[PDB]
């Protein structure tokens, strides 16, 4: 009911890359605090939600 | 005769009228020709045609095909006042892939050039299933409205209507892009059916004038409607339109009043033949700068050939019953039905549309082998059989190959 | 059904569990095909009142 989802799968049929490049921040913002700001990936961000 | 003058396009759309000599080769000036165009394009202060890596500078027709580069200007089809392109075509030379084991080759050869399927085919496959299943489910109910005339025809119709109409309102407001906008068009014209039926059943009593009234008309009506909010699918929605109106027009006299059906059928058939000369017109009352002129052009077009198949879809429903192989002075109709084909069959040619010029031609034809049908079906004996099928073969014979030879 | 169906199962994530399930049902219909069929067909009896 909470939405959490354990991935498993093969690799996706393939080996590892170490170096992959890493996901986008995503910026915030706040009626009084207007300027803007970026707290971190998309993907992470939704667990301390979900939780 | 020495020269001719040509219409030249150049890199991203500048056109330069040019007199070329005509009987050298072309290959002799597309040189001297790109250094004029250049020419132009630097004092115009736009920037000049560039080569790229492997390649070489072309002349081609405006459709692209390049020309022979040993023909001359004149040994081709190439008149004063037409135009031509210059262009850059790129060198295609590559090494070449094999593949020994027969397993990995078959696999990555046939993934290269056809579709596989994915999740955006699979939805508009759904879609037509569901509106197939509905339009089966009318029809069952239809039927036994026809020997039954209890309420649960209607009853049970309608809830279809009301919950086909209510899916339809959720994919609509909530569309993105023209595949989203295609499964929400089907599911709603699939709501049509149902609501038609439902009100055309509420009647009671057996069925007849009196129901046909109800039903043609919410079918015109909810055609209309439909077509009004949307603006799209513009040619079957009028169609839809058009036949269901000249439908209750017929309902309507025949319920109130009408000496004979040979009455309504010749009226029928008379309105027919004069909107055939009113349809152009029509269309064109019914339709930055640049936008609204070809949206437009594209609008009327649509309206033009919709329009004409809701009128040859009535003359053959009209003109088969009216002939007939019994009835007094039998040959009457018959040439009758021959030289209304005469009309339709000539005409066609007064169109550029392809499939407006298409299905006028292809009107005239089914309507000689429909009739052909009906007095081989009735009046049935060797003579009649055997004369229609001589008949049928040798007609679109002779068409074909007096066009071709 | 199968229009809810077909557009809802491509963006979800689904058990391994379950998806190991869904392919024991295509065994489970063609175990009893030929069963059946010679049933229709009056095989058995055929036989033993031979």
């Amino acid at each position: 009911l909470a939405g959490i989802r354990l991935p498993v799968f093969p690799s996706a049929t393939s080996r590892w890359v170490f170096e992959a490049r890493p996901d986008l921040p995503t910026t915030v913002v706040v009626s009084g605090g207007s300027a803007p700001v970026l707290e971190g990936p998309s993907s992470v961000r939704d667990v301390l939600l979900q939780a | 005769p020495q020269a001719v003058v040509v219409g030249v396009m150049a890199g991203e759309g500048v056109q330069i009228g040019v007199l070329l000599d005509a009987n050298a080769p072309v290959s002799v000036m597309t040189d001297p020709l790109l250094k004029v165009v250049n020419s132009r394009l630097r004092e115009l202060g736009e920037a000049p045609l560039e080569a790229t890596g492997r390649g070489r500078w072309a002349l081609c027709l405006v459709d692209g095909a390049p020309l022979r580069a040993t023909q001359s200007l004149t040994e081709q089809d190439v008149y004063d006042g037409d135009r031509l392109w210059i262009r850059f075509i790129a060198d295609t030379e590559r090494r070449s892939q094999v593949i020994e084991h027969i397993s990995t080759a078959v696999a990555s050869d046939l993934s290269k050039r056809f579709a596989r399927i994915d999740p955006i085919v699979a939805v508009q496959v759904g879609a037509s299933m569901v509106a197939t299943g509905v339009v089966l489910a009318t029809g069952v109910l239809g039927w036994w409205r026809w020997h039954h005339n209890t309420w649960l025809t209607t009853i049970y119709t309608a809830v279809i209507g009301v919950l086909v109409l209510a899916v339809a309102m959720l994919l609509l407001m909530r569309a993105k892009t023209d595949a989203d906008r295609r499964v929400a068009d089907i599911m709603l014209m699939s709501a049509i059916m149902p609501v038609t039926v439902a009100a055309a059943a509420a009647p009671p009593g057996p069925v007849g004038s009196p129901q046909a009234v109800l039903g043609f008309g919410v079918l015109t009506v909810a055609a209309a409607l439909a077509l009004r909010f949307t603006g799209r699918r513009l040619g079957i929605y009028t169609t839809i339109v058009i036949i269901g109106a000249l439908t209750m027009l017929a309902a309507l006299a025949r319920m109130v009043a009408a000496t004979s059906a040979v009455t309504l059928l010749s009226s029928l058939l008379l309105i027919c033949v004069v909107a055939y000369h009113a349809a152009p017109a029509l269309s064109r009352r019914l339709a930055s700068s640049v936008r609204d002129v070809l949206l437009q052009a594209e609008r009327a077009r649509s309206f033009l050939s919709g329009l004409l198949t809701g009128l040859g879809v009535m003359v053959v429903v009209c003109m088969t019953s009216l002939c007939d192989p019994h009835t007094g002075q039998r040959w009457l109709p018959l040439i009758l039905a021959g030289f209304t084909s005469g009309f339709l069959l000539l005409r066609g040619r007064s169109y550029v549309d392809r499939w407006q010029s298409i299905t006028l031609a292809g009107t005239a034809v089914i309507i000689a082998a429909a009739v052909c049908v009906r007095y081989a079906l009735e009046l049935s004996s060797p003579l009649a059989v055997s004369i229609v099928a001589a008949i049928l073969v040798l007609l679109p014979a002779a068409g074909m190959a007096a066009a071709a030879h | 059904a199968g229009m809810a169906a077909a557009a809802h199962v491509p963006h979800t994530i689904y058990s391994p569990l379950f998806r190991k399930f869904v392919e024991w049902i295509e065994y489970l219909c063609l175990m009893p095909i030929f069963p059946l069929a010679l049933w229709l067909m009056n095989v058995y009896a055929a036989i033993r009142y031979r």
